[PDB]
């Protein structure tokens, strides 16, 4: 996943 | 006082002694050999699976190849088709037996097992992906396959795949998509209202990071958090290194970390839904 | 002598009903090897020159590995010990259950022979060591490669055990006997590869040093002996080959006597032939574990 | 009269041979599909060793  | 000798059963058993050692003999040249093992390697070599097809092999299992510039040769599974075409498989899941948590020099070099029933976990090795991959003027193509929990099974293909050397951190290239059901990940995803989470988590021209070798785009460390070694961005879309989960969904509260780190494909199945099998295999791309 | 005709007599029908039992025993066994054990070892994708080489890249687990010494020799399979002292350890060979006949002539000891690894509980993969004799060409080759270390390692039936450590070991070639030298020894076992027998004194301390020696099969003699007759042999039928003298401080290719207590009336020949280590245990003691590893010196 | 009492001999024979067989069929468990559980009885063996040479005095 992303990392915001 | 009683006379009688019989002593019959004397002699007797002194032939029955020498007729014992004979049978004693030949019982010990039946045990002379080892367990069969069911494992073994095939004969023909090649540059590749494909090279080894094209000389006739019709079996998929355990070949040794040797590309031009690899110093050595080196075993690897070969899937061959009834159609002449010979996959070099670099990377299985299958069972969650093997653990992928593993450090730059263990993803350099391979870690797991090869069996001829391709029924064992592995990762071939960044090297050796390298040589196979960059052979001269031989355009390659990947084949990522993906098996969910209900017995479904996918494809996503990437034309003129190649893995960099090590002094680029095996950083991962290809021309374009070249389609298939999986969709491509490698092109990351839009997974919510940041406008950037697309561009972070696509994959093409990432380098390659583990734990103890962080060459991502993020300021903290991908691979040590989500327990793997990937071509990681911020962090990813495709994960197929990841945390193997029984029956396919997790949760945040499944982690250490609080993070997506199982074995993910974000255009087939949300990044909570991890993969019953994966099947990472090179071709030459005039063979598709 | 009037009561002679009565145990004289029980002691032959006890005799002949042991060699129906034993007629019994030997049938039944070879009815079982009608068909082999079997093995399913998948091979570790890390492989490299030995298994010094394969634990600095990683493989970590001591199991069966393939490995190519040389691109002239064909990649073969090994056990590598990666836990004992710093790991790294190439398995030449190994006594555990005495599951394989070492009792073998010069081929079988020149090519290799029994079992390299098994399978534990329900792996997909050969994590246990078999018992096996790597093979003389093989040996040979690996200790030659560069400056090579051998540790034996032994136990007895107790529990109790101690190891002998040579910092040298080289083996020839067979146009060479595949003679044998160690050197820089420490350990716990006793020096009896380079000092002798720790019971004997002056000749008959001497002629039990194995340094130097050659190796000699049943049916292959290159002993320290030089007589003319066959009753003069360290290595007869159905003993194990090793590097004997006049004749031995130690035999790790000995046979495997179970409890490890045996006498003179037990050994086929009458001789010392078990899993021997005269510096720890005696003649007459047959070890229950016994190995040899080798690794490049650094 | 018939003073053969050499089955001290065939005693020695029998000894020998039990355990060369003892090893042998062990020698069978890294060959074989099954490997006979068995055991020696060098007890037994001993026990009516020491006759004979008891009975013979
Ligand atoms: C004087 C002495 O030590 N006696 C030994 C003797 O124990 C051994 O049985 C014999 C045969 O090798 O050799 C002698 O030298
Ligand atoms: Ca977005
Ligand atoms: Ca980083
Ligand atoms: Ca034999
Ligand atoms: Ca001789």
């Amino acid at each position: 996943g992303h990392r915001p | 006082s009683s006379i009688r000798y019989l002593q019959e059963i004397y002699n007797s058993n002194n032939q029955k002694i020498v007729n014992l050692k004979e049978k004693v003999a030949q019982l010990e040249a039946q045990c002379q050999e080892p367990c069969k093992d069911t494992v073994q390697i095939h004969d023909i070599t090649g540059k590749d699976c494909q090279d080894i097809a094209n000389k006739g092999a019709k079996q998929s299992g355990l070949y040794f190849i040797k590309p031009l510039k690899a110093n050595q040769q080196f075993l690897v599974y070969c899937e061959i088709d009834g159609s002449g075409n010979g996959w070099t498989v670099f990377q299985k899941r299958l069972d969650g037996s093997v653990d992928f948590k593993k450090n730059w020099i263990q993803y350099k070099e391979g870690f797991g097992h090869l069996s001829p029933t391709g029924t064992t976990e592995f990762w071939l090795g960044n090297e050796k992906i390298h040589l196979i991959s960059t052979q001269s003027a031989i355009p390659y193509a990947l084949r990522v396959e993906l098996e969910d929990w209900n017995g479904r099974t996918s494809t996503a293909d990437y034309a003129m795949f190649k893995v960099g050397p090590e002094a680029d951190k095996y950083r991962l290239t290809y021309a374009y998509f070249a389609g298939g059901d999986a969709g491509d990940a490698f092109d990351g995803f839009d997974f919510g209202d940041d406008p950037s989470d697309k561009f972070f988590t696509s994959h093409n021209g990432m380098q390659f990071s583990t734990w103890d070798n962080d060459n991502d785009k993020f300021e903290g460390n991908c691979a040590e958090q989500d327990g793997s070694g990937w071509w990681m961005n911020k962090c990813h879309a495709g994960h197929l290194n990841g945390v193997y989960y029984q029956g396919g969904t997790y949760s945040k509260a499944s982690t250490p970390n609080g993070y997506d780190n199982g074995i993910i494909w974000a255009t087939w199945k949300t990044r909570w839904y991890s993969m019953k099998k994966t099947t990472m295999k090179i071709i030459p791309f005039n063979r598709l | 002598i009037p009561t002679n005709l009565r145990v004289l007599r029980s002691i032959l029908e006890n005799l002949r009903s042991k060699i129906q039992k034993l007629e019994s025993d030997v049938s039944a066994q070879m009815e079982y090897c009608r068909t082999p054990c079997t093995v399913s070892c998948n091979i570790p994708v890390v492989s490299g020159k030995e298994c010094e080489e394969i634990i600095r890249k990683g493989g970590e687990t001591s199991e069966m590995y393939l490995i190519q010494p040389d691109s002239s020799v064909k990649p073969y399979r090994v056990y590598c010990d990666m836990n004992t002292e710093n790991g790294g350890w190439t398995v030449i060979q190994n006594r555990q259950d005495g599951s394989v006949d070492f009792g073998r002539k010069w081929d079988p000891y020149k090519q290799g022979f029994g079992n390299v690894a098994t399978n534990t509980d329900g792996k997909n993969y050969c994590g246990l060591p078999g018992e096996y004799w790597l093979g003389n060409d093989k040996i040979s080759q690996l200790t030659r490669m560069g400056p090579t270390e051998l540790l034996i390692e032994m136990e007895d039936w107790k529990g109790d055990k101690v190891k002998a450590h040579y910092g040298g070991f080289t083996v020839q070639n067979e146009a060479n006997k595949y003679q044998i030298s160690v050197n820089k020894y420490r350990g716990t076992a006793g020096n009896a590869l380079m000092d002798g027998a720790s019971q004997l004194m002056g000749e008959n301390r001497t002629m039990t040093i194995h340094n130097g020696m050659f190796f000699s099969t049943y049916d292959r003699d290159n002993d320290g002996w030089l007589t003319s007759d066959p009753r003069k042999q360290c290595s007869k039928e159905d003993g194990g080959g090793w590097w004997y003298n006049r004749c031995h401080a130690a035999n790790p290719n000995g046979r495997y006597y179970w409890g490890g207590q045996y006498t003179w009336d037990m050994a086929k020949h009458g001789t010392a032939d078990g899993v021997v280590w005269m510096n720890w245990k005696g003649s007459w003691y047959s070890m229950r574990k016994m190995s040899m590893k080798i690794r490049p010196f650094f | 009269q018939l003073l053969q009492k050499n089955v001290r001999a065939q005693l020695v024979d029998m000894k020998r041979l039990e355990v060369d067989i003892d090893i042998k069929i062990r020698s069978c468990r890294g060959s074989c599909s099954r490997a006979l559980a068995r055991e020696v009885d060098l007890k037994d063996y001993e026990d009516q060793q020491k006759q004979l040479e008891q009975v013979i005095a």
